[PDB]
């Protein structure tokens, strides 16, 4: 019945499309199981949730700048003039059952999408996963991050509330028009005239629901296809070489783990959507150029840019009756940052001279200069991000606002230098900590007094020993070293049973023996594969 | 490469191993999770997985039941239903998020406790492809190009390059041309002819001697959103936002008046801060050149638009006389012609000249003498 | 650089004249 | 399977043949287009291809030049520019369309005049896969399922099925639930309480004795789009569209009046045809039961909404007394209580009862006695 | 709009039992309403063309 049906459908599919060999190649593909290789798929799942909830939102949203009088249920805004966009954003959150939940899941998913992209980028950079043959795919990811930043910005600009409209007036309108020679032409091409105009929100809506997400989808497809057919990197370890992939096959283990991780990410984003308020636009009011509120932060992934605006000094030039205003610096700065991010693999292969194929990753401690540089970059990013929140920090943490500006200004130079130096020394220090275990074995923490009164700590050797009993020094192999005896199995196991009642002793004995035999067989399999290759 | 009768005599395990070998994959370790049968620990673990999946099912049913029957509609402030309404979206998120969260946990546990533990090794076969494939694909492409004879027909090659270039150029220009707009096209009627938008605002006179009142927002939409203002309406230490209003703009009862007042409210270079200096502080006022008579006694009027990037710079500290912009923390000295003293702003806020008319209402005494708002390449 | 069209003055200034206002919108 | 030094001694042609053979492709015929060199026909054909590509280039440049410099802006009727404006879009299409067409033609010609003619045979390896692949992929899938042990964990299997079902049900209901609306919710105020939308129109009285005037459309969008009318305002053989107007929704000068008049004009069950039939034809009128007094003398009022599918059925033939719907050609007999005599309509048009007030203006004399417009499951 | 009133609105509401429910789900109420054109726009520029692209 259920088996004959599967065989019949399988034969029908195979006689018509003969996919057996290609499907089997997909089922046998091996992926490494490292926890940090799951960071990219948080971004993928966030993007999928964004697509689903965004499609739901487009069924109710009218992105018009046409001014109307609010006639809905939210009493504190009755009679207030607003755009159709603000109108329908309110209608979603009050007049459609589940609309507020969908809207909040969309916005939380956008935040998790940007944050996931950042953390996954950090893994790629610090482990060296960008090196050849994978330079292009770092470039594709860099473009994906830029597109995600601007997509999220356009998305939260759509409701045309006071806060987001203030963000549009300063960043999208002010910086753009400040651009030299072509600034005002770019402004009038984008807005159709002066700010705010009547075309901006419908145009941003078209960019946000179709055009930018289509480019993102195409780039994500290229990205995942490159990963799939270039065969994911791995960390050094037992049995791992430059020419193999150690891990699990797709069918069934990796497929089950991916599906379960997708379900758990969805659960977290769903709990956030209905437990934490995000962007309650009815409290902000519709956008009016005469109004503003304290605390005009953008979403976090834009804050650094805003932070840069806050920190850069009022340096302007007035050549021959023209004006180059302060915001131009910020624009140039952004370009520079992006250009340095896209170009990093080629910069590093030019500096280091290393142009070899690489499939084995580097532990971040073992590349101290790149780790120091990335730590320096993260320090600058965090300083600019917190500079953007300097007014909130001043209010909550009792710091002068002027002082926060100057702390950001000086720290923008000093903090990355300090962080670079500290991260460099810390990475080399971890290298020395690994060396110590390699020469002496694992410190067990057990102190012993010898008969003549010496105090010695017992060590657990990781390899062969002498006739004197000291271990032979082992060579570093790019892989982590154990430093706790409990992580080597010294603690044993409690004893089989439920939490409150023991199982029969014979069951416990059989289970423990089977577990030890299985662990030994797995170690032996990896060892003999390593010995053979 | 076995045969059809050798395949029929293979067990599943040998077939799995052969399929892996064809694909370049060897499973070097593979063991069932429970080699000893009939153990209480196995039944306990089975029940643990089932418990997580059952929690997922119950919470999914709870999502169904709360979405149908929880009171979801907005309730106003201080009403009896406001508290239950405030839990609707939280309950949606709790029942949805828990459900799929519990199913994911249960599936993770099933993989970790019941699906066999596995180590598999795949050969990469990466780098340059075998020489046969490189040579044959290169021969294919080179034969296509050289066989076509396109390289030795230079009139055709040049014509194709020029024609494709011209078509692409024309198509690109026609595709983006509709977006391009001259920002300096004169479109705004003023007392001395049409002017470009950025040089003007609601304070630009439309004819010589036009009376433009400093109007204040009543906050009631329609029904006179803007009214005239008198100098005694503001105390020393007070600040009010005023807008450029004309008698002909009306009270917003008609449709045309309403559209005019909407254009007043939405004009980005319109809002003005009117401050009244304390008379004891008038000796500390420094005037800007060309603006020495722009104040009506102790009343000063500056643009509310920040000169840095256009935010409403409206945090007016009456004792320090400091105008703070909330966006990027620029600070302007109201006593020294709104000159910037902190932040990214390099330019002072424009001063509006003000006076009173015969009825004693505050009116503008002309236009700004410089462009208002953020700077641009073309300015000054 | 400093904006060339922004300088302090020492001239005191006069009280503005009452606004009269021309006709013909 | 040759070797790296055998590959290096192959010509391009042998490498092309080898690459094809690996792919299952044999080129059985392949010959150059001009075996005899130096002929005038080859140079002539080269020039023909070049001519088409050059036409493409010239027309692409022409597209650029006309998009930049042709007068593109709309010119009004009877103006001097109107002719040249009328050619703007055609020229854009002529220069664009010609350009990419000429290039296309040129490429076609190149393919069939210079690229070698070939016949290639690729064999299909279609149908069922080789037995090795079928059996290995089946072993892989069966081993996954069987080694997972999911088939014999029935508590886990039922829990997973029920949990996934419940989560999917809850998510599906919450995803589409916001769209679902009860059509029969009472939302419309009437003289006997709240009613569902489909039972009402602008002709439904909002209180007992409310005076609803038959209003004519003046065509003036702003000032007074609807005015009262008198029985002598229309001749015998005339027909006018009237709308339900209350004295309390005004002449559209205020914003609220304008919104009220917009909802009058856009109400889908609002428009009414008022016909005055010739006195000589009054003996031909047959009344509908319940509607014998709905006419004011020779003035009859029917809904202008067609009962078939809701189009304005407004083609009024005064001599045949036929009301023709333009959409699907239904015909209603005006002398016969607008009953259908042709087309897909099965139901008569609803009659509005009409009378005059003390000033002699035509007013409604109550509501329609049946629902107006297209039918639905819930009707009658 | 005449085409919309007759086909999309008139035929839909005439469907037995759930015709008016489908009409009020699609239009958000009675014809014409205020949501129809924005919803059709979303269907037309993204949703339907995306399904078409996947199927192609
Ligand atoms: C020197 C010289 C030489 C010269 C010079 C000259 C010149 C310079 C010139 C100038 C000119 C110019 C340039 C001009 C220009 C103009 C302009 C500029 C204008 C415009 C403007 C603008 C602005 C625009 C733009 C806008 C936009 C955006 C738009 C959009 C558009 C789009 C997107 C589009 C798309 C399209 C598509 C995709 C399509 C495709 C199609 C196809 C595929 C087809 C094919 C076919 C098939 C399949 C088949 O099968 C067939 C066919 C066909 O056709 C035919 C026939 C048949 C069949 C069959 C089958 C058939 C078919 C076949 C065929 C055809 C096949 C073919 C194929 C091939 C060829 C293959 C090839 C391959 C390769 C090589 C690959 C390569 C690679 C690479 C490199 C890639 C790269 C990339 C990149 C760069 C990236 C980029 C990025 C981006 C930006 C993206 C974006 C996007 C978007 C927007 C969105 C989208 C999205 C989506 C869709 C999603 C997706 C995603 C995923 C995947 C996940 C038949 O046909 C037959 C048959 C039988 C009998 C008969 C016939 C058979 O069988
Ligand atoms: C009895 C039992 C058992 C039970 C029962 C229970 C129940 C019943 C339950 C109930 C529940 C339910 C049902 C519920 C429901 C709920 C609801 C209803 C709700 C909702 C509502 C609604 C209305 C909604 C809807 C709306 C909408 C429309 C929406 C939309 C959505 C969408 C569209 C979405 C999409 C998504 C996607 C596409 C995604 C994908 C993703 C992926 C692909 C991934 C994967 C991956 C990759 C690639 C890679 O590479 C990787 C990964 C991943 O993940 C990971 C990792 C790594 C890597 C790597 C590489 C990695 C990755 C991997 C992986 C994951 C892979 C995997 C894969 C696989 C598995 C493969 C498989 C295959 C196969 C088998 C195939 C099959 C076939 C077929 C059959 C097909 C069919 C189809 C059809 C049917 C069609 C349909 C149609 C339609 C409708 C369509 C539509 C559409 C639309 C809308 C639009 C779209 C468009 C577009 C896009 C365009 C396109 C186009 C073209 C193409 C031209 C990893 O991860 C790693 C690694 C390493 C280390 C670590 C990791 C590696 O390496
Ligand atoms: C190469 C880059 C490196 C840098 C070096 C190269 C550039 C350095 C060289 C120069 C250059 O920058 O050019 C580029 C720019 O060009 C065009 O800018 C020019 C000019 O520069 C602007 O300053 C000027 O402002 C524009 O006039 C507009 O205002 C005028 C008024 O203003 C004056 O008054 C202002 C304020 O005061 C008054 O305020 C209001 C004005 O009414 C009123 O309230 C009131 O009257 C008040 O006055 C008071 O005065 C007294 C008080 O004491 C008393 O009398 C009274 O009390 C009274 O009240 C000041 O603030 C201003 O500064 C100014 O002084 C109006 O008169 C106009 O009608 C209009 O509105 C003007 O435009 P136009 O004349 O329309 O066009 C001409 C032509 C440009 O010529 C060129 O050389 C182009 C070639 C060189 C540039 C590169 C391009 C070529 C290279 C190739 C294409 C590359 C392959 O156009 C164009 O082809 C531009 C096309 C687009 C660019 C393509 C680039 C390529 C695209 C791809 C990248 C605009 O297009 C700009 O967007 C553009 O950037
Ligand atoms: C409205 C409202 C209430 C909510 C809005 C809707 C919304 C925001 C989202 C709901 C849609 C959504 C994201 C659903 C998630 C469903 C999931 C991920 C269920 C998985 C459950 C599960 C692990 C069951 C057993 C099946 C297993 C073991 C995995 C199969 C499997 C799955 C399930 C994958 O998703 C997957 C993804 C990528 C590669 C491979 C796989 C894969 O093999
Ligand atoms: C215990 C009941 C459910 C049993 C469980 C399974 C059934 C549920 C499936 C669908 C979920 C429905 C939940 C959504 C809520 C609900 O049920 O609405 C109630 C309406 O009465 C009802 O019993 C609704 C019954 C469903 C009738 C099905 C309609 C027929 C189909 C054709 C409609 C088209 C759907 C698309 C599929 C077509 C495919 C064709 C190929 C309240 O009416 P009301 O308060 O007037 O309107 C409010 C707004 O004002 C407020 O803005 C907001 O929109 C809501 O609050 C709304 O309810
Ligand atoms: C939308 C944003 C992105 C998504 C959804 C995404 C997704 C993924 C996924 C799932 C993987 C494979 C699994 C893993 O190692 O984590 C991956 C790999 C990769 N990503 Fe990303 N990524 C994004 C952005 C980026 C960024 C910003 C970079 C770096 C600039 C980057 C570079 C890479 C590289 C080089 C790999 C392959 C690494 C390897 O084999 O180990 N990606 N990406
Ligand atoms: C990279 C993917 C995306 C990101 C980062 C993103 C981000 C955002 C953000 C932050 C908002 C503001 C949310 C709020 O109201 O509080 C928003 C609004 C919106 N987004 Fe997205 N979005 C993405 C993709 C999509 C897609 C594919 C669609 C269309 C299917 C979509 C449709 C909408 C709509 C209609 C709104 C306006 C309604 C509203 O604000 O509630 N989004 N987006
Ligand atoms: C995806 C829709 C249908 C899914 C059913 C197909 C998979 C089961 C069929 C084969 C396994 C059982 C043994 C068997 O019937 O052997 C054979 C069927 O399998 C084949 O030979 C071809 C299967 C290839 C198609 C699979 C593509 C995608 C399926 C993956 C779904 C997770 C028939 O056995 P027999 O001829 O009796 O020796
Ligand atoms: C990189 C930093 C360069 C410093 C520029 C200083 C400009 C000050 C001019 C003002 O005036
Ligand atoms: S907008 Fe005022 S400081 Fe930036
Ligand atoms: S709508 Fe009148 S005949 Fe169809």
């Amino acid at each position: 019945d259920f088996a004959k049906l599967a065989a019949a459908q399988g034969d029908a599919i195979d006689s018509r499309y003969h996919p057996s060999a290609a499907v089997r190649r997909q089922l046998n593909k091996v992926f490494p199981t490292h926890w940090s290789f799951l960071l990219g798929e948080i971004a993928l799942y966030s993007f999928i949730i964004l697509l689903l909830t965004g499609v739901w939102l487009t069924l109710f949203f009218d992105p018009s700048m046409a001014h109307v009088t609010y006639d809905g249920v939210y009493q504190p805004l009755r009679g207030v003039q607003m755009s159709r966009a603000y109108e329908t954003a309110l209608d979603i959150s009050f007049e459609v059952r589940g609309g507020l939940f969908v809207r909040q899941v969309h916005h939380w998913a956008a935040l998790m999408f940007a944050a996931s992209i950042m953390v996954h980028l950090a893994r790629i950079f610090f482990t060296g996963a960008f090196r050849r043959p994978r330079e292009a795919n770092w470039v594709i990811g860099s473009l994906l991050l830029i597109l995600a930043m601007f997509e999220g910005f356009f998305g939260y600009s759509l409701p045309d509330d006071l806060l987001s409209g203030t963000g549009i007036r300063a960043a999208l309108s002010g910086i753009t028009m400040g651009i030299p020679v072509i600034g005002t032409w770019m402004h009038w091409a984008l807005f159709g005239g002066d700010f705010p105009g009547e075309i901006l929100i419908p145009r941003l809506y078209a960019l946000h629901i179709l055009l930018i997400p289509g480019i993102i989808l195409a780039l994500i497809g290229a990205h995942l296809a490159l990963v799939w057919f270039q065969k994911h990197t791995q960390f050094p370890g037992p049995g791992r070489t430059e020419t193999n992939v150690v891990g699990v096959r797709v069918m069934p283990v990796f497929a089950v783990k991916s599906g379960a991780f997708f379900a758990m990410i969805t659960g977290v984003l769903g709990l956030m959507g209905g437990l934490l308020t995000i962007n309650p636009i009815w409290n902000l009011g519709p956008y009016k150029p005469s109004q503003v509120s304290a605390g005009s932060q953008p979403d976090f992934y834009m804050m650094w840019t805003d932070g840069l605006i806050r920190l850069w000094p009022a340096w302007e030039f007035y050549p021959f009756g023209h004006t180059i205003p302060q915001g131009v610096w910020v624009a140039v700065g952004m370009g520079l940052v992006f250009a340095l991010l896209i170009a990093y693999p080629f910069i590093e292969k030019k500096v280091t001279g290393d142009d070899a194929h690489h499939n084995l990753l580097q532990r971040p401690r073992d590349v101290p200069v790149r780790t120091a540089i990335g730590s320096m970059a993260i320090a600058l990013y965090l300083l600019l991000t917190f500079a953007c929140m300097n007014d909130i920090i001043a209010l909550k943490f009792h710091i002068s606002l002027n002082a926060t500006t100057w702390i950001g200004r000086i720290g923008m130079v000093v903090l990355p230098a300090i962080v670079y130096f500290v991260a460099y020394r810390w990475a080399i220090s971890l290298q020395r900590s690994d060396r110590e275990v390699l020469e002496h074995g694992v410190e067990t923490g057990i102190i012993k007094r010898l008969p003549h009164g010496a105090y010695v700590e017992l060590h657990q050797p990781l390899g062969p020993v002498d006739e004197h009993g000291h271990p032979i020094p082992l060579e570093y192999a790019g892989a982590p070293l154990p430093k706790r005896m409990n992580k080597l199995g010294s603690g044993g196991a409690p004893g089989t049973g439920s939490f409150l009642f023991p199982d029969p002793a014979v069951e416990h004995e059989a289970l423990t023996e089977a577990a030890h035999a299985s662990e030994h067989k797995s170690l032996t399999a990896l060892k003999e594969h390593q010995d053979r290759i | 490469q076995p045969t059809d009768a050798e395949l029929a005599e293979m067990s599943r395990e040998e077939l799995v191993k052969l399929g892996g070998k064809i694909d370049g994959v060897e499973t070097i370790f593979k063991e069932p999770r429970w080699p000893v049968p009939g153990t209480k620990a196995e039944k306990r673990t089975e029940r643990l997985v089932a418990y997580w999946l059952m929690l997922g099912g119950l919470s999914g049913l709870a999502l169904l039941l709360v979405f149908l029957f929880w009171p979801w509609e907005y309730q106003p402030f201080g009403s009896e239903g406001e508290f239950l309404y405030s839990l609707a979206t939280p309950l949606y998120g709790l029942t949805f998020g828990l459900s799929i969260l519990s199913i994911g946990i249960g599936a993770v546990l099933f993989q970790k406790k019941f699906i066999p533990e596995e180590i598999s090794v795949q050969d990469r076969h990466d780098g340059r492809s075998p020489e046969v494939h490189r040579k044959t694909v290169a021969a294919n492409l080179t034969d296509a190009l050289e066989g076509s004879t396109l390289k030795r027909r230079k009139v055709i090659g040049l014509s194709l390059g020029i024609g494709l270039g011209a078509f692409g150029a024309g198509t690109l220009v026609a595709f983006i041309g509709g977006l391009i707009k001259n920002p300096w096209k004169p479109v705004v009627p003023t007392a001395e002819g049409k002017k470009a938008v950025l040089w003007t605002s609601g304070w630009t006179p439309r004819f010589k001697g036009e009376t433009i009142y400093l109007a204040r927002a009543t906050g009631r939409p329609g029904e006179s959103p803007f009214v005239k203002m008198r100098p005694e309406d503001i105390d020393a230490g007070g600040m009010e936002t005023v807008f450029p209003w004309r008698e002909s703009d009306g009270d917003g009862t008609t449709v045309e008046s309403e559209h005019k007042l909407t254009e007043i409210a939405m004009g980005v270079r319109n809002p003005v801060m009117l401050i009244r200096i304390k008379p004891a502080d008038m000796h500390r006022v420094i005037k800007r050149k060309g603006q020495e008579s722009f104040n009506f006694g102790e009343l000063f009027a500056y643009t509310k638009v920040c000169s840095h990037l256009g935010c409403p710079s409206s945090l007016y500290e009456q004792q320090t006389y400091r105008i703070l912009c909330p966006c990027h923390q620029s600070q302007f000295d109201a006593l020294e012609f709104a000159k910037p003293i902190f932040g990214p702003a390099a330019r002072a806020l424009a001063q509006l000249p003000i006076t009173i008319d015969e009825d004693g209402y505050l009116v503008a005494n002309g236009d700004f003498v410089e462009p208002v708002g953020p700077a641009f390449w073309e300015r000054k | 650089c400093s904006p060339p069209g922004e300088t302090a003055s020492s001239e005191p200034g006069t009280t503005p004249a009452i606004w009269t206002g021309s006709p013909s919108p």
